């Protein structure tokens, strides 16, 4: 189970 | 810098993290999270400390800090 990071744009 | 990283706990205790700006309206997070579960957003309720997150809430307005947690609940009947 891998890490999931999403970068969101403003 | 003005970004903070948030852990979104889904119903299976799986987690997706988002890096957002302190000033970002949290609707994008909701829409991205619900898209990645393959579910309708209105089937979901996103809570911060039990309190429902609106499309126009921001992390700062809600008082969110780094690594703070959003819980995704099934919407109620």
């Amino acid at each position: 189970a891998e890490e999931r990071i999403i970068v969101l744009s403003d | 810098g003005e970004y903070i990283k948030l852990k979104v706990i889904g119903q299976d205790s799986s987690e997706i993290h988002f890096k957002v700006k302190m000033t970002t309206h949290l609707k994008k997070l909701k829409e991205s999270y619900a898209q990645r579960q393959g579910v309708p957003m209105n089937s979901l309720r996103f809570l911060f400390e039990g309190q429902r997150i609106a499309d126009n809430h921001t992390p700062k307005e809600l008082g969110m800090e780094e690594e703070d947690v959003i819980e995704v609940y099934q919407e109620q009947t």
